[PDB]
């Protein structure tokens, strides 16, 4: 059994502007096998009512996911993602740049 | 528009 | 110019949890039109683009109709396959499927696709001459066997050379509006310094369609193919794509750093420069 642990972005869909409605999104891409889990979350809380894309996969056979929610950006608010996967000994969780 | 051959199995 | 059509095609078997979980989904280009999960609540293929949603009842049940066939030959053939590689009936494992057709710019067929994977890895897949077969390993070549005495081959090639490239003919006139209108990127560069010997150039593209782009620094106008970090594009959600590509300059010598953005969406290459 092979496995390829999950490549992860985690951005917006538009130019972050505070008080500006936005989409936070949480990309995981190169992965196998499929089962993964994935929680955006709020100051370090899950979010609730975060949907995403059906499952599908690259050249390679690897799978890819989008998993975004709607949400209005501030300054004190921080943003992450929070994912588990087989290949992971541990839930990896990465935090939203406003610049990447 | 799909494709479909009836009972094809590995 | 060129587009394409694909459908894809996932089963995941879950021993104690059920019956192996069906995903499939449609793609024209790099747009996703069509849909089926399994697991939905009434399980029935949806439309995901607006220019598919025109087509009638009997389009939608004959497409119901074939994903259900798929997702029941899948668990059959993930039976058959713990046979013939020997393992156990405990495992979760998977099975994968791609097929579909490339037409150029004059609607003719450029290329037709058939494969399919277990666990991840090449199974067995269709050879461009769309009639001759590939298998990964012996247990591939037993399927082979079954398909060449079926001539699955034959009635494929018959599908990818007409109704394939026909029905993608007829998307691509029903969707026009957006399956044939590219969307730029819109570029600019970003300056982090890191250290006060260095700093972080980061050249963007957002916004774009297709996803297909090609974003590369250049050093006094060499490739940086070795020093840049380019992320894997991205969807933005809304249909469009983002991707960046950034590289870690010694501070001062920004000015020798070009960037350079190729997109069908734009009528020459861009060359962007961080402007202090």
């Amino acid at each position: 059994m092979i496995q390829r642990t999950p490549k992860i972005q985690v951005y917006s869909r538009h130019p972050a502007e505070n008080g500006k409605s936005n989409f936070l999104n949480c990309y995981v891409s190169g992965f196998h096998p499929s089962d993964i889990e994935v929680d955006l979350l709020k100051n370090g809380e899950r979010i609730e009512k975060v949907e995403h894309s059906d499952l599908s996969f690259s050249k390679d056979w690897s799978f890819y996911l989008l998993y975004y929610t709607e949400f209005t950006p501030t300054e004190k608010d921080e943003y992450a993602c929070r994912v588990n996967h087989v290949t992971l000994s541990q839930p990896k969780i990465v935090k939203w740049d406003r610049d990447m | 528009k799909r494709w479909i051959i009836l009972g094809l199995n590995k | 110019g060129s587009h394409s059509m694909r459908y894809f095609h996932t089963s995941v078997s879950r021993p104690g949890r059920g019956e192996p979980r069906f995903i499939t989904v449609g793609y024209v280009d790099d747009t996703l039109f069509v849909r089926f999960d399994s697991d939905a609540a009434s399980p029935r293929e949806e439309p995901r683009a607006p220019w598919i949603e025109q087509e009638g009842p009997e389009y939608w049940d004959r497409e119901t109709q074939i994903c259900k066939a798929k997702a029941q030959t899948d668990r059959e053939d993930l039976r058959t396959l713990l046979r013939y590689y020997n393992q156990s009936e405990a495992g979760s494992h998977t099975l994968q499927n791609m097929y579909g057709c490339d037409v150029g710019p004059d609607g003719r067929l450029l290329r037709g696709y058939h494969q399919n994977a277990y666990d991840g890895k090449d199974y067995i897949a269709l050879n461009e001459d769309l009639s001759s077969w590939t298998a990964a390993d012996t247990a591939a070549q037993i399927t082979q066997r079954k398909w060449e005495a079926a001539r699955v081959a034959e009635q494929l090639r018959a599908y990818l050379e007409g109704e394939c490239v026909e029905w993608l003919r007829r998307y691509l006139e029903n969707g026009k509006e957006t399956l044939q209108r590219a969307d730029p990127p819109k570029t600019h560069v970003t300056h982090h310094p890191i250290s006060d010997h260095e700093a972080t150039l980061r050249c963007w593209a957002l916004g774009f369609y297709p996803a297909e782009i090609t974003l590369t620094w250049q050093r006094d106008g060499e490739d940086q193919t070795q020093d840049t970090e380019l992320v894997e594009t991205r969807p933005a959600g809304d249909r469009t794509f983002q991707k960046w590509a950034a590289v870690v300059v010694p501070s001062g010598e920004e000015q020798r750093y070009t960037c350079h953005v190729q997109h069908e969406g734009l009528p020459k290459p861009l060359t962007l420069r961080w402007e202090p």
